[PDB]
């Protein structure tokens, strides 16, 4: 498997069985914030209450995840307002961001 | 002082080469992603993009470790700097 495929497989393994998460790509699957928040919850459940998240709170879900990640050393590549007005998230930015999250937890 | 700046200078130079190659890999990889013109160069650029990300991450971690040490030195300079003020106060 190539670098994209292996990253996508990692995202699905880590978020497996989180309610409301459905990952099929590096764009619309990430918009609502849940997928990011599930990644955060899986590693650092002390930083976020996943069960109380509202699927329609696009800005707030994204903010919680970005702030959680920034608090452990992962640089912000996305702002919550990049999701506003139904924008499709930039593919290369989402991928790089996830790449950095996985690298952080792999000791890089 | 001596060890730190030598190492920071070298890392900061290497960081300049990384960011320079990466701007070009990005420009290109973005062009291919948007056009769909060559999914094979695309994948090869993605790989290179990520290698460059790995290098930069390893530099950043090395820099931060060194910066801690530099802060600990500086504090020590300040400790000795205070000892001088005490000395000079006694030179009557």
């Amino acid at each position: 498997p190539n670098a994209s495929q292996s990253l996508l497989v990692w995202c699905k393994e880590v978020t497996k069985n989180y309610r409301g998460v459905k990952i099929t790509n590096f764009t619309t699957s990430w918009r609502n914030g849940l997928s990011f928040c599930a990644i955060l919850h899986h590693f650092r459940p002390d930083l976020i209450d996943y069960k109380s998240l509202n699927p329609q709170d696009i800005k707030e879900n994204n903010k919680k995840a970005y702030d959680g990640f920034a608090s452990i050393g992962i640089s912000r590549l996305l702002e919550p307002s990049d999701m506003v007005l139904l924008a499709i998230p930039d593919k290369l930015t989402v991928m790089t961001y996830l790449y950095q999250i996985r690298a952080h937890f792999s000791g890089q | 002082s001596q060890y730190v700046v030598g190492e920071l200078a070298a890392l900061e130079n290497e960081q300049k080469q990384i960011d320079t190659r990466a701007a070009l890999v990005e420009k290109r990889l973005r062009y291919l992603m948007d056009t769909g013109r060559n999914t094979e160069e695309e994948e090869a650029m993605m790989q290179e993009w990520f290698m460059l990300v790995n290098k930069k991450n390893a530099l950043i971690r090395r820099m931060n470790q060194l910066s801690l040490l530099e802060k600990e030195h500086d504090l020590e300079r300040r400790y000795e700097l205070l000892n001088r003020e005490l000395r000079a106060m006694l030179a009557i």
